[PDB]
């Protein structure tokens, strides 16, 4: 293949650092990036490296450079939810019984449940007060 | 079997992990089931059943818009009559500004 | 416009294929079966806002 | 007449949002296929959509 | 993690349950839809040769 001409051959390739000025981009004074994109020949041609990749119509033409524009303790949370839970009810059951609209009690209970599921267990809303009481006893 | 209160998902979403990731795969279904249950011009409010993820990741509308065909066509005929009657009244009609 | 609408009408009626036989499987029933989803009843506008924010 | 004879002779011898008008049909020469008699429906039936008073 | 593994197991179950709608017919059509098969006769006749003619095979 033809020897790709060096960026020193053309010379006068000042190491510009500014990326743009007044909206319009500043092309590099050196053809290193252009050679990487598409290699030159020995006589100043531009065989482009065949871009074999996925199609991104937005990326290939970006609108002509477009426009250039605290957590409570686990035991504390369990105790609060248990105190906030009526007998023989799951947390979901308490939410249902208090959602037929104390609104602030319902808010607090739902919030505690949300933090609890945020801890990492998703079986919060499918546990009766007995199971969580036993769990609190186990950790206590 | 449990119909959650409407004030639960409200707070869950307002307050913002493969559990969270695996649900987002179905966002096009959430979009499709929402535009499908789009209120008709004679309805001010349409309350629809909602099936949401416990983490607020995604919220589907668990409903299919069934209509009685004669009633639907008659309602849209009334719509045709009314909308044609209003335009001839308001010679200066201000279209909504988009977006 | 009339003729172009008629063209797609005829193409739909002609390229129509029989609905394939299958076994009833519903996505949303499967979702509700798991413990990760729950049901409620909301205004349509509220759900639209939720879907917008979730997609964002 | 001239289009009549020409038809006889012929027979026997970019994102475009709007449709091109060159795709139109019904550009016919026979006056019977242009000025089609309009159905009156006994003067009691009417075409859908268009204003009744018209 | 434990919760993550349970979640992905559940979601894979959901996906296969959904694909169950036409699973039998789709898999049958896919199953319904070679060189060695052509060379099999000469390959079987190849083992008939003895080992005295093997190290005597010349090179180009």
């Amino acid at each position: 293949k033809y020897d790709i001409l060096a960026s020193e051959d053309v010379e006068g390739q000042e190491a510009a650092t500014l990326p743009s000025e007044g909206g319009v981009r500043i092309t590099p004074f050196n053809l290193q990036e252009e050679m990487e994109e598409g290699h030159f020949d020995a006589d100043g041609n531009y065989f482009l490296n065949r871009d074999a990749q996925i199609r991104d119509s937005w990326l290939d033409n970006i609108d002509w450079v477009k426009i250039r524009e605290t957590s409570m303790s686990a035991q504390a949370l369990l105790e609060g939810l248990l105190e906030l839970l009526l007998p023989r009810e799951t947390v979901a059951g308490a939410l249902r019984r208090l959602g037929a609209r104390s609104p602030q009690r319902l808010d607090r209970l739902s919030g505690l449940a949300d933090q609890m599921v945020a801890r990492g267990n998703l079986g919060v809303y499918q546990e009766t007060r007995e199971r969580l009481a036993m769990r609190l006893k186990g950790l206590g | 079997k449990e119909d959650m209160p409407p004030e639960h998902v409200r707070k869950i979403i307002r307050d913002h992990k493969r559990v969270y990731l695996g649900a987002l795969k179905y966002m096009p279904h959430a979009v499709l089931k929402l535009l499908e249950n789009m209120p008709m011009p004679w309805e001010q409010i349409r309350d629809v059943p909602v099936l949401y993820h416990i983490t607020g990741a995604i919220s589907f509308v668990n409903e299919i818009p069934w209509v009685i065909e004669p009633v639907y066509i008659s309602q849209w005929g009334s719509m045709w009559i009314m909308m044609r009657r209003e335009k001839r009244d308001r010679r200066h009609f201000k279209r909504m500004r988009f977006p | 416009s009339y003729q172009k609408l008629l063209k797609y009408y005829v193409l739909n009626a002609l390229k129509h294929r029989p609905p394939k036989a299958q076994k009833k499987r519903y996505l949303f029933r499967s979702f509700k079966a798991t413990k990760f989803f729950q049901s409620t009843k909301l205004d349509w506008v509220e759900v639209g806002l939720q879907v917008c924010r979730q997609g964002y | 007449k001239s289009k009549e004879l020409h038809a006889i002779k012929e027979r026997y011898l970019k994102f475009v949002f709007e449709w091109d008008a060159s795709e139109d049909t019904s550009i016919d020469y026979n006056p019977l296929y242009k000025e089609r008699h309009q159905v009156q429906l006994l003067g009691r039936g009417f075409i859908a959509g268009i204003d009744l008073k018209q | 993690e434990k919760d993550d593994e349970e979640a992905d197991a559940i979601y894979a179950a959901l996906d296969k349950r959904m694909d169950e709608r036409r699973k039998e017919r789709r898999e049958q059509r896919e199953k319904e839809e070679k060189i060695q098969q052509q060379f099999s006769d000469l390959k079987r006749k190849l083992a008939e040769v003895t080992e005295e003619e093997w190290l005597s095979i010349p090179e180009v």
